[PDB]
C-alpha cells in the first residue's frame, strides 16, 4: 500500500508546502513524479533508501527528505503557481522500474496568489426530460456542481442509500469555465419503472476539499473549508 | 597524511546529490555504550545486535581481520555515521544498518568529566571560528569528533544543506601529540555514495581525546 499525505493542498505563493508518503509494501525504492494535463509524468526527485534522494528529471524548486523506508517527502520551500500540478508518490522494488512500482492516490496542489478566490460549489439534480420520460423507457438525472475553486471535488450517485456506478457517468475531468470557476457534471440512468417508483431515493453527493485548520483566513467572511453537499429527489 | 593541496581538495559545486552527505552529518549517529559482537560476515567486520529508529542490527567494517577478531569478544561503545542503501548484512531479513570503525573498549575509558576539545575552524585563510566538541572517552576515534565537528558545523554555519553549500572547499585536521597529523575532505567525487565516503572511517583511528587538536579550513564559493 501507498498513501499520500495531503491528498488536496491549496498554497499561497512563497510559501511552505510539505507532501508526504507513506508505504508498507518495505520496497527499497521510493518515488515523486508531477502530472501535468496534457503533459507526461515526470520524476522529481526518488531514493535508493532511508538517509538518502537521488535528484530526478525535474528536481529544481523541490527538496526530498527519506527518513526511514516508510516514508519519503517531498519538500516545496517557495510555492510558485508552476508547481500547481498533480503529485503522484511510488514505492518500487527490484531495480524499480515501472512494472515493479505501486504509485499512491495523488495530490492535488495548487498554488495561488492569495486564497480569496477559493469557493465551494453549487449543487443541483435534473429530472430525466418530459421526452425520454415516455417513449424513452430509461430516465436519466443529471447532476452538475459548478462555481467552485479550485477543482479539488468528488462527485457519486446513491439510490436508496447503497451506492451506484452502473449507469453514471461522471464527466472526466472538472471543465474550467472561468479563470476562477470550475464546473462538473455526470448522469445516472435507470428503468422509467425505476425512476417513476415514488419509493425509489437518488441522491448525488459531492465533497469538496476547501481549505484547512493550518491555512489562514481572514476573518469576517466565511473560510471556505471543505463541503459535503447532497442534491436528493424521490420517484415521480 | 602530509597537508592537501589546494587542487587535492573536492569541489562541493561540483557534486550532483551533495545532500547525501548533508543527510549524514545533520541527523543523529549512531551510538551504543558497552556492547559486544553477536555475528560477522566479512573476517573484517562485527556485527551487534543493537537498534536505532531504522534497524534492529548494526555492521560495522573495521580496519582489518586482525582488527575484526581484536575486538570481536571485548565490550566496546559505539559511535558512527551509518547509511542503509547498499547495506548488506546477511541475505534476509534487514533492518539493518552500517558504519565503518566508530568501535573502542568500553571498560575504564570513559573520563570522569567530559573532555572538551577546541575546533579551530579557518574560512579562506583567516582562522576566524572557535567552537568547543566534547567527549567523555580517554580514546576517542577521530569519526567521532569528526562527526560532532560537522553536525555543528552543519547546524550554525551552513556547511551542508539539503542542496548546495556555502563553502567550495573544506577539510578537517587532526593533529595529535606525538604522531603524525591526517585529514578528511568535507566533500566528496562529484558521484558518490554513502558508503564509499564514509571508508575515511574504516581504519578505527583512535586519538588521545587530552592530547590531540583540530583544525579546520574552509573556502566560500
Amino acid at each position: 500500500a501507498v498513501t499520500q499525505s495531503p491528498r488536496n493542498k491549496v498554497a499561497v505563493t512563497g510559501g511552505k508546502v510539505t507532501l508526504s508518503c507513506q508505504q508498507t509494501n518495505n520496497h527499497n525504492n521510493m518515488y515523486w513524479y508531477r502530472q501535468d494535463t496534457g503533459h507526461g509524468l515526470r520524476l522529481i526527485h526518488y531514493s535508493y533508501g532511508a538517509g538518502s534522494t537521488e535528484k530526478g528529471d525535474i528536481p529544481d524548486g523541490y527538496k526530498a527528505s527519506r527518513p526511514s523506508q516508510e516514508q519519503f517527502s517531498l519538500i516545496l520551500e517557495l510555492a510558485t503557481p508552476s508547481q500547481t500540478s498533480v503529485y503522484f508518490c511510488a514505492s518500487g522494488g527490484g531495480r524499480g522500474s515501472y512494472a515493479e512500482q505501486f504509485f499512491g492516490p495523488g495530490t492535488r496542489l495548487t498554488v495561488l496568489e492569495d486564497l480569496r478566490q477559493v469557493t465551494p460549489p453549487k449543487v443541483s439534480l435534473f429530472e430525466p426530460s418530459k421526452a425520454e420520460i415516455a417513449n424513452k423507457q430509461k430516465a436519466t438525472l443529471v447532476c452538475l456542481a459548478r462555481g467552485f475553486f479550485p477543482d479539488h471535488v468528488e462527485l457519486s450517485w446513491w439510490v436508496n442509500g447503497k451506492e451506484v456506478h452502473s449507469g453514471v457517468s461522471t464527466d472526466p475531468q472538472a471543465y474550467k469555465e472561468s479563470n476562477y470557476s470550475y464546473c462538473l457534471s455526470s448522469r445516472l440512468r435507470v428503468s422509467a419503472t425505476f425512476w417513476h417508483n415514488p419509493r425509489n431515493h437518488f441522491r448525488c453527493q459531492v465533497q469538496f476539499h476547501g481549505l484547512s485548520e493550518e491555512d489562514k483566513w481572514p476573518e469576517g467572511s466565511p473560510k471556505p473549508v471543505t463541503q459535503n453537499i447532497s442534491a436528493e429527489a424521490w420517484g415521480r | 597524511q602530509q597537508d592537501p593541496d589546494p587542487s587535492q581538495l573536492h569541489r562541493s559545486s561540483l557534486v550532483k546529490n551533495l545532500q547525501n552527505i548533508y543527510f549524514l552529518y545533520e541527523g543523529d549517529p549512531v551510538t551504543h555504550e558497552n556492547v559486544k559482537s553477536v555475528d560477522q560476515l566479512l573476517s573484517h567486520d562485527l556485527i551487534y545486535n543493537v537498534s536505532g529508529p531504522n534497524y534492529d542490527k548494526l555492521k560495522t567494517e573495521l580496519k582489518n581481520q586482525e582488527m575484526a577478531t581484536l575486538f570481536k569478544d571485548k565490550n566496546v561503545d559505539i559511535y558512527g555515521v551509518e547509511y542503509y542503501h547498499l547495506c548488506y548484512l546477511s541475505e534476509n531479513a534487514e533492518r539493518s544498518a552500517c558504519i565503518y570503525g566508530g568501535v573502542t573498549n568500553h571498560e575504564g575509558n570513559h573520563l570522569e568529566i567530559p573532555k572538551k576539545i577546541v575546533v579551530k575552524v579557518s574560512i579562506d585563510g583567516i582562522q576566524s571560528l572557535s567552537f568547543d566538541i566534547e567527549t567523555n572517552k580517554k580514546m576517542v576515534t577521530a569519526q567521532e569528533l569528526d562527526y560532532k565537528v560537522r553536525k555543528y558545523l552543519t547546524d550554525n554555519k551552513q556547511l551542508y544543506t539539503n542542496g548546495p553549500s556555502k563553502y567550495e572547499t573544506g577539510y578537517i585536521k587532526f593533529i595529535p601529540k606525538n604522531k603524525e597529523s591526517f585529514w578528511f575532505d568535507f566533500f566528496p567525487e562529484p558521484e558518490f555514495t554513502q558508503s564509499k565516503y564514509l571508508m575515511i572511517y574504516k581504519d578505527n583511528e583512535t586519538l588521545d581525546s587530552n592530547t590531540s587538536q583540530i583544525e579546520v579550513y574552509l573556502t566560500t564559493k
